[PDB]
């Protein structure tokens, strides 16, 4: 709206209170809308005895399609934008402004692949709270989406060519991080729950869990093709991603579930661990849906007027 | 809670011809419609789901139709062992409250036969144990519907009595049926003729058979 | 500083606790920075370690600020120094793996030998002490024998393996056979 | 597919209560839903309440609400019913059901409503009586006569009944037993035979009642 002529500003959008708020409203958004058949959480506090809760409900079978939100201010606040197409997230911004609310912003629920988000304006950027920490999630962003083509009937398309250029530009990027002198490696999910393993998402308004191995295959300054199709399932029993709990849903009644969504950035670990090895091994991640918020919010602040 | 009517509640086939059964529900239950066959002291057997989808080990001459609140299921010539009963089920509902029809029984059509009918008096080894058992039967027999009462010195007995019919004959396809009256010995020693009168649409008029005590 | 002793081939539980009954994130590491197991959300995850098939924890005990390392089916190679990464705070827990096995599984005569035999990660210094249903007792390092089986050594013995103070039971069962003189 | 095989038949007093199992073989016990229906004495199947293995949930018919429990052992593929304050209008056959849900352990399921395999049944009775064997009375005997057995006051259901050791079946009538005001169970058996062969032939009704241990054989003669 306005930019602050000569101010800088620091921000950290590893502890940002937006990021936080959204994810509260985006639980209550799936309460309302996406309802189990069955869900059931753990409680174990007695320490002698546990007693799961369980809740039978009714189950409609409805189309689920984000739509745009925007953040304005809250009341006493105000909302700081940082300008810098290639600022990391976490340090001083000399180009700030002030906003009156953010731009709108798609709440997909996804695991791996970042969808329908927005892109660089540069070049490919990076993110992570510690990068020496192998366990901290790396917030990948593109600056060119590549389509994802996804069926009811098992199966999700990429074109090669544009994700191989793609995973070019994001190796390099690791190597400008890492080392000029290392391999990049790109290997599938080294296990955990079947919405981390696989790239977890909806459409349809059912749950879709498609194999990336062929997405995360390859090595890079070491030394059918056309389509990748990678084999997917749709699920009624799935985890929760709000807490720690499952729930179940009732079988799909659409024979023509058919989404088109735009891969604009993904969220891998690195391997890490002692090695006198000159490679670094990168793996699909995600999980944690506060990081998806992240790749939208980390150019945002609300401060104190 | 969703009611399930099926009708008739006796359907008599003959043998090799073409059974048609009915089911309705009290709402729409879509197409979450199951069909049972069970033989008397045996466990029912699915024959349809979803409807019309036959289960695995059903012959084709099984075939269901219907959505919505009103479902049939045809056979379409009725062989030895499809003689049985017949149960409809609803599973439509969530939370789940599913339900059954109070079935059909589907028995052999033949032609009519009257009853042969025995009467017997107590034994002296259950009159010494003071009391008594007299017992009418009535011997193969078609249709199944049959009256019998009790007549004491010509006065008409009422709730004293016991019938229990045996299931449809696999090689005749007969019924019979046994009506005993029980009375103490006192009251038993205080008359002196015990008659059985059975009425069947196979009988021209109404059948006595009867003994004097001692 | 934390010692755990595991047997071979049991399950073992590794504690993490957090400040507060709430679940937040965690990871497992071994002493190679290896990751073996940790969260994301509500989300498990599994690293590219040797554990892989064999780890879990217990989702349950998240919201409780409970978040263990359990390992099924121990290897005497499982033995490291694993430490547990939960708001900026590092817990550390040694686990030493052991095993103990008899030179025969089949039965055995009286006044012959039984030799038990401890298998030991690298760089632990065990004494072990084994006693039979008699009371025979046998004390060694890494191989206890006894010469002449006696009839009535016949059943199970229990022996403890002493180790960084802690100490781990193990019970086999050997036959010895009697006979008509 | 699996083959369901329940307990034995109960007996039980009114305001006891009933544990009956159902042990599951032959396929993968957490791809399936179990049921149970019951079917009281000359009456139709009323669905009691089914449990999804795999998440360990049950739901109840509501007239059952509040007094019956289903639960399922996956460690030795067995399926519980139990059933508190007894009722004499509790006694029923209770079948075990159940039907496959798909790869249930890697998230598919179709929560399928309808039952596919079905096990044997087990009977129980809920009854103030006390367990009793019958007494058997002769109903002693035209070119055909009929003569039979009359098996009078025993508890609980069942009795067998054969003729000469189950050299006789042609013309052979059990009857279903009737439950007397007296709470006990009373049935008949004729057979018909030819009259020329009364005096020559003799005839024995042989009566099994398991559940007393009884075991009588009654000689019917002419006189
Ligand atoms: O339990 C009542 C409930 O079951 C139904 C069948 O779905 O009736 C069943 O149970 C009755 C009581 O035991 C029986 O008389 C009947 O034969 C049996 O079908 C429904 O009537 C009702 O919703
Ligand atoms: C801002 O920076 C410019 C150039 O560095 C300088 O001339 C000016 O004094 C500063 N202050 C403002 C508010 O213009
Ligand atoms: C917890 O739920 C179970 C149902 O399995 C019940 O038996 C138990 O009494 C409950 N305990 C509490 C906290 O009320
Ligand atoms: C971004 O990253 C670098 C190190 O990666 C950090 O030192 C810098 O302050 C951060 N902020 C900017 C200017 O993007
Ligand atoms: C990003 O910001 C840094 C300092 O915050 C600034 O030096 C630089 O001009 C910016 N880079 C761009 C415009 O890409
Ligand atoms: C701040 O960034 C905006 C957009 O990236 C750009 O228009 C402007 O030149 C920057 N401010 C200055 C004057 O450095
Ligand atoms: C995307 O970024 C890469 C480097 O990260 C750069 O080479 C490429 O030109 C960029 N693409 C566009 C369309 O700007
Ligand atoms: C970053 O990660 C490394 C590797 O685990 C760790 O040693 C270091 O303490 C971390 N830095 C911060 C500031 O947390
Ligand atoms: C995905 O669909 C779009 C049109 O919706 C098409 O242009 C694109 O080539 C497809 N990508 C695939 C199948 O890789
Ligand atoms: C990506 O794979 C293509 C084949 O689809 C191959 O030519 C190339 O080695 C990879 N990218 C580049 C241009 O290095
Ligand atoms: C994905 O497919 C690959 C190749 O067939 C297979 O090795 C891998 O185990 C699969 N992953 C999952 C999650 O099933
Ligand atoms: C990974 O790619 C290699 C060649 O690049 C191929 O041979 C192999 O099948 C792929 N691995 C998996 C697990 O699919
Ligand atoms: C991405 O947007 C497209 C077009 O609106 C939509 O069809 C698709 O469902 C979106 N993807 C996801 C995962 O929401
Ligand atoms: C993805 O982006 C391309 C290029 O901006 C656009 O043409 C296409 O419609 C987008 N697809 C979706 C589903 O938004």
């Amino acid at each position: 709206e306005v930019v602050l002529v000569n101010v800088t500003e620091n921000f950290n959008m590893w502890k940002n209170d937006m990021v936080e708020q959204m994810h509260e409203d985006i639980i209550s958004l799936w309460d309302q809308s996406l309802k189990p058949c069955v869900k059931l959480t753990p409680l174990c506090v007695g320490a002698g005895s546990c007693n799961t809760s369980v809740i039978t409900q009714a189950c409609p079978k409805v189309s689920f399609e984000p739509i745009p939100i925007h953040y304005c201010a809250p009341a006493g606040f105000a909302i700081l934008k940082c300008n810098n197409c290639t600022f990391n997230g976490t340090g001083p911004c000399t180009n700030v402004s002030t906003v009156q609310c953010t731009h709108g912003i798609r709440p997909v629920v996804s695991s791996q692949l970042l969808l329908n988000g927005s892109l660089a304006c540069e070049e490919v950027v990076i993110r992570s709270v510690n990068f020496t920490d192998n366990a901290k999630t790396i917030i990948v962003q593109l600056n060119t989406s590549v389509e994802i083509n996804c069926t009811g009937a098992g199966h999700c398309n990429i074109a090669r060519a544009k994700w191989n250029n793609t995973l070019k530009q994001i190796a390099s990027k690791l190597r400008e991080q890492f080392g000029n002198n290392k391999t990049i490696i790109f290997k599938q999910s080294s296990g955990g729950d079947p919405e981390i393993v696989t790239h977890w998402f909806n459409c349809g308004g059912e749950f879709f869990y498609c194999n990336s191995t062929q997405l995360f295959n390859s090595t890079w300054f070491n030394s059918g093709s056309d389509t990748i199709t990678l084999p997917c399932r749709i699920k009624q029993i799935i985890n929760m991603w709000q807490k720690v709990g499952k729930a179940m849903y009732a079988p799909p009644i659409s024979g023509q579930i058919r989404c088109s969504s735009n891969i604009t950035g993904l969220l891998l670990t690195r391997d890490g661990g002692n090695s006198n090895n000159e490679s670094e091994i990168f793996r699909p991640g995600g999980g944690d849906m506060r990081d998806n918020w992240r790749s939208e919010l980390y150019k945002y602040k609300v401060v104190k007027i | 809670d969703i009611v399930m009517t099926q009708s008739p509640a006796t359907l008599s086939v003959s043998p090799g011809e073409r059974a048609t059964l009915s089911c309705r529900a009290s709402e729409s239950v879509s197409s979450d419609l199951a069909w049972y066959q069970q033989k008397p002291g045996q466990a029912p057997r699915l024959l349809i789901y979803g409807a019309s989808t036959r289960a695995t080990g059903v012959p084709a001459r099984f075939s269901g139709s219907g959505s919505g609140a009103e479902f049939t299921l045809t056979i379409s010539s009725l062989q030895s062992e499809d003689f049985a009963v017949y149960y409809c089920q609803q599973y439509n509902n969530w939370p789940p409250r599913y339900t059954f029809g109070q079935g059909t029984r589907l028995e052999i059509k033949r032609t009519v036969a009257a009853p042969s009918v025995f009467i017997f008096p107590p034994s002296d080894e259950q009159l010494k144990s003071g009391t008594a058992s007299v017992v009418c039967l009535l011997n193969n027999f078609y249709p199944r519907e049959a009256k019998v009462q009790w007549k004491v010195d010509n006065a008409l007995q009422s709730g004293n009595s016991q019938e229990s019919v045996t299931e449809q004959d696999s090689k005749d396809s007969t019924y019979s049926l046994s009506s005993t009256l029980t009375l103490s010995k006192a009251d038993y020693e205080k008359h002196k003729v015990y008659a059985c009168e059975v009425t069947h649409q196979g009988l021209s008029s109404p059948v006595t058979k009867s003994f004097n005590r001692g | 500083k934390k010692v755990v002793l595991g047997k071979k081939g049991d399950t073992v539980e590794l504690t993490c606790t957090a400040s507060q009954k709430k679940s937040i994130q965690f990871h497992w590491k071994n002493s190679n920075q290896i990751k073996i197991l940790g969260n994301q959300g509500s989300f498990l995850t599994k690293g590219p370690s040797k554990l892989n098939d064999r780890a879990d924890s217990r989702r349950s005990l998240w919201d409780q600020g409970n978040f263990p390392l359990i390992i099924k089916n121990l290897k005497i190679e499982d033995s490291d120094t694993y430490i547990c990464e939960v708001e900026d705070q590092k817990e550390e827990v040694q686990l030493l793996v052991f095993g103990l096995t008899a030179n025969s599984d089949t039965h055995l005569l009286q006044g012959q030998s039984l030799t038990l035999t401890l298998e030991s990660p690298p760089g632990s210094s065990p004494s072990v002490q084994c006693r039979s249903p008699r009371g025979k007792n046998i004390q060694g390092g890494k191989t206890l024998s006894v010469s002449q089986l006696e009839l009535q050594d016949s059943g199970t013995w229990t022996c403890t393996v002493l180790q960084n103070q802690k100490k781990v039971e193990f019970k086999i069962d050997i036959v010895v056979l009697a006979f008509q003189k | 597919e699996v083959q369901l095989v329940e307990s034995g038949a109960e007996v039980k007093k009114p305001g006891s209560s009933v544990k009956v199992s159902c042990k599951a073989s032959g396929d993968t016990f957490i791809r399936y839903s179990f049921t149970w229906v019951r079917q009281a004495p000359g009456q139709g199947l009323e669905w009691m309440g089914r449990i999804i293995t795999i998440l360990d949930v049950a739901h109840y018919a509501p007239h059952l609400q509040g007094r019956v429990t289903i639960t399922a052992d996956k460690s030795t593929s067995t399926v519980y019913l139990e059933l508190r304050n007894l009722r004499s209008d509790d006694t029923a056959v209770y079948f075990c059901a159940g039907v496959y849900e798909g790869e249930a352990d890697e998230g598919e399921y179709d929560n399928n409503g309808f039952l596919k395999h079905w096990g044997q049944g087990t009977l129980v009775t809920v009854s103030s009586a006390s367990t009793k064997g019958p007494s058997v009375f002769p109903l002693a005997p035209g070119g055909t006569a009929a003569l039979g057995c009359l098996v009078k006051d025993y508890f609980p259901e069942p009795v067998t009944v054969s003729w000469n050791s189950g050299a006789l079946t042609s013309g052979v009538h059990t009857f279903p037993a009737v439950l007397q005001s007296s709470g006990l169970y009373s049935l008949s058996s004729v057979v018909t035979v030819p009259s020329s062969s009364l005096g020559t032939q003799t005839y024995i009704c042989n009566v099994n009642h398991k559940p007393s241990n009884t075991k009588v054989d009654k000689k019917v003669e002419p006189k």
